[PDB]
DNA sequence: CGGCAGTCGCCGTCTACCTCTCCAAGAGCAGCATGCGC
DNA sequence: GCGCATGCTGCTCTTCAAAGCCACGGCGACTGCCG
RNA sequence: UCGGCAGGAGAGGUA
């Protein structure tokens, strides 16, 4: 979907080809070790969060 | 209790941790109870101990070895048999082969049992092995546990009376000496630390 | 700042000559360290 | 904001049957709310004549 | 899973237990929470035949509590109109360390 | 191991004078005081 | 008419919650982090 | 001879 849609632009290609988090769980993950440190990333405590 | 003045630790930059060569997050995190640390260490009874107690923990590892392949042969064996005896008389054999599935898990759950049971006993030995004065310990269970079996030898505690202790048990002149002769020889960024 | 430590210091004392668990002597070590801290220089380290 | 928490955490340490709008309700807040920004407040200032 | 510790505010440990209790089926954890106890020793003393019987916390300002933990479990005994926190942890707080059994003992004993 | 570059936190930002207003809050706990019942 | 029981407002005492909140230049240590 | 007092914060101004 994203490389569909920003295509257009050079940016958002080599962004998209170097995030290795392919994954919305894996993502809310991410930004859950980032936003909470400390606390263990549970992936209902990301979805919420 | 003994505290610890602010100006002489939270400062720039710490004279408290360039006096003990210790990391400001070090000294934050043994002053204000989140961490251990090893005052001192009696090393001719972790010398003239060592390989009996590397003696007693290979009758331990052996031990776990054992109870492992002796309930893994009796898992096998109440395997063998009623598998042998209700190979899917009714239904399809795939049934048989999810428990052989879920048999080749079992026998994998008590190996990744006496595996985890290894890593402890191995952790354990590597920490006893390589425990110097002003090494910073995190973990209570690890401690515990060293402070349990080991108990003796070893001596810490967290708190400002465990760098009270620290600070007493200091030596300005080796630690002077030392320091210009790592100037006197020296390059790099360790002269620039001395200096 | 001196009403504070003396009276961190007044229950350190109680609670240490009263047989405590250590969690708890631990947890008002901490406290009376923060409140001497705050004394000597307000904001230093953590929030005024 | 802060009487409705306070409403928000008596709710639930009363007898039901006994509640009524009077006994949740707490006027404090409010008027400590409008005093203090009617006196010292650095909008509110001293008229000129 | 063992007996764990929150910290009150001074004088304020008979409403935790309190609000703790009614808050055990008010709100909804009926088989979280079990047992709530402030702990007390009865003080000898008396004024010439009068007694008081000072009520003389062995831990002035705590709240031992007998209570399973996951998720809602802290959150309960945490918002409680009083509790201050859930004294006890390792630097972070993310998994408060429970009381030892021996001295767990020796505390209900007394 | 070893460079390293970004990052973050801590210092400093002109002198003298005049007038006015505002300064914790809540909850428990007294020692009496006033209503009701026989 | 007298005795019992239950609520007036001053006085006293003790302090974490938790959202609320959003310059600029210079310098020096330092710390993960990549390589 | 009794007897006897002067801390903080905010706002607006003059040179």
């Amino acid at each position: 979907q994203i490389v569909e849609r920003f295509g257009f632009s050079e940016i958002m290609r080599s962004t998209l080809e170097k995030d290795n988090t392919v994954g919305t769980d894996e993502a809310l993950l991410d930004i859950y070790r980032k936003l909470r440190p400390g606390e263990p990333p549970t992936k209902e405590s990301a979805q919420t969060l | 209790a003994p505290v610890t003045h602010i100006w002489y630790f939270k400062g720039v930059p710490s004279r408290l941790g360039y006096l003990l060569d210790l990391a400001p997050k070090d000294l934050e995190k043994i002053i204000y109870f989140a961490a251990y640390v090893i005052t001192s260490v009696d090393e001719e009874m972790r010398h003239n101990e060592l390989s009996t107690l590397e003696a007693e923990m290979a009758v331990e590892r052996k031990a776990v070895e054992d109870q492992r392949d002796g309930e893994l042969e009796a898992r096998a064996q109440k395997l063998e048999a009623d598998l042998a005896e209700l190979e899917a008389e009714g239904a399809k054999a795939d049934a048989r082969r999810k428990v052989r599935d879920g048999g080749e898990r079992e026998m994998r759950q008590i190996r990744d049992r006496a595996q985890r049971e290894l890593d402890r006993l191995e952790d354990i030995w590597s920490t006893f092995t390589k425990l110097a004065p002003k090494q910073l310990i995190v973990d209570e269970n690890l401690y515990r546990e060293l402070v349990d079996r080991y108990g003796e030898y070893f001596t810490g505690a967290m708190g400002a009376e465990s760098i009270q202790k620290l600070i007493e048990n200091f030596d300005i002149d080796a630690e002077a000496e030392s320091l210009r002769d790592v100037i006197r020889n020296g390059k790099g960024q360790k002269k620039l630390r001395a200096l | 700042l001196y009403r504070r430590v003396i009276n961190r210091n007044n229950r350190l004392k109680r609670l240490i000559d009263l047989g405590a668990p250590e969690i708890i002597v631990n947890n008002e070590k901490r406290m009376l360290q923060e409140s001497v801290d705050a004394l000597f220089d307000n904001g230093r380290r953590g929030r005024p | 904001s802060r009487m409705e928490r306070v409403v928000r955490e008596r709710m639930t340490t009363q007898d039901v049957e006994a509640i009524t709008p009077q006994t949740l309700i707490n006027i404090r807040p409010v008027v400590a709310a409008i005093k203090e920004f009617f006196g010292t407040s650095q909008l509110s200032q001293f008229m000129d004549q | 899973k063992n007996w764990y510790v929150v910290h009150t505010y001074s004088g304020y440990e008979n409403k935790v237990k309190a609000n703790l209790e009614k808050r055990v089926e008010s709100m909804g954890m009926q088989d979280k929470i079990f047992r709530v106890v402030v702990p007390e020793e009865e003080e000898t003393d008396i004024k010439n035949g009068k007694k008081k019987v000072v009520k003389k916390k062995v831990f002035p300002g705590y709240v031992l509590v007998e209570i399973v933990m996951t998720d809602d479990s802290w959150y309960v005994v945490r918002n409680t109109p009083g509790v201050t926190g859930f004294v006890g942890s390792a630097g972070s707080g993310s998994k408060p360390t429970p009381l030892l059994p021996g001295e767990a003992e020796t505390i209900l004993k007394r």
